[PDB]
C-alpha cells in the first residue's frame, strides 16, 4: 500500500516493459522467507534421525 | 514391563506381558468360549548379577572462543533399587569464565522397538 502497482531503457534503442518496483523489493520481500528456510534447516538437522511413520 | 498409566485409563495397560491359557474345545481353530477357559498371567524376569563391572567414570574438556576440565565417577556399578547413588565431581577452571550451577540428574530410557516409535526419555 505504501508503494502501489514502467518503461526501462538499458542501451541500445528499445526500451522493455517492467513493474515499477526494482527487483531489490524482490529480494526485500524474499528475505523473510529466507529466514524461513534457515530456521527449518537447522530445526531439521538437529533431529535428523527421528525413526517415527517410516522415517519422515 | 508396564508402562505407567494416567489418571483417566481404564482397561489394559501398556507394554508386553504373558499368559498362559487353557481351553476345552473340538478342534484349535475354531472358537475359544468364556465358560470352558481359564486364563493365568506369569512374569518373566531377570536379576542382579553377581559380578560387578569397572568403576564409571567419565571426563570432558571445553576450550572456549585455556580449557575447562570436568571429572564425574559413580562408586559401583550395579545398584539396587532404593539404595543411594554417590557421584563424585572435580572441576578444574583454568579459563576467565566462572561455573554458575552445577546440574545432576538420574535419567531413564525405553526403548519401542517394534513398530517405529521414538524412544522414552525421563
Amino acid at each position: 500500500v505504501v508503494d502501489p502497482p514502467r518503461t526501462l531503457d538499458p542501451e541500445k534503442a528499445r526500451g522493455v516493459l517492467k513493474c515499477d518496483i526494482s527487483d531489490l523489493s524482490l529480494i526485500c520481500s524474499l528475505g523473510y522467507s529466507i529466514l524461513l528456510m534457515v530456521t527449518c534447516t537447522v530445526y531439521a538437522i538437529k533431529t535428523r534421525g527421528v525413526p517415527e511413520t517410516f522415517n519422515e | 514391563v508396564t508402562l505407567q498409566p494416567g489418571p483417566e485409563d481404564t482397561g489394559k495397560a501398556c507394554g508386553v506381558d504373558y499368559e498362559v491359557k487353557a481351553f476345552c474345545a473340538e478342534n484349535l481353530e475354531e472358537k475359544i468360549h468364556k465358560r470352558n477357559s481359564v486364563r493365568l498371567v506369569i512374569e518373566k524376569v531377570q536379576y542382579a548379577p553377581e559380578r560387578p563391572g569397572p568403576q564409571p567414570t567419565a571426563e570432558t574438556t571445553r576450550q572456549f572462543l585455556k580449557p575447562l576440565h570436568l571429572e564425574a565417577s559413580l562408586d559401583k556399578e550395579i545398584y539396587y533399587h532404593g539404595e543411594p547413588i554417590s557421584v563424585n565431581v572435580h572441576v578444574t577452571n583454568n579459563t576467565n569464565k566462572t561455573v554458575k550451577k552445577i546440574k545432576i540428574s538420574v535419567r531413564q530410557y525405553a526403548d519401542i522397538c517394534l513398530f517405529n516409535t521414538a524412544q522414552y526419555k525421563c
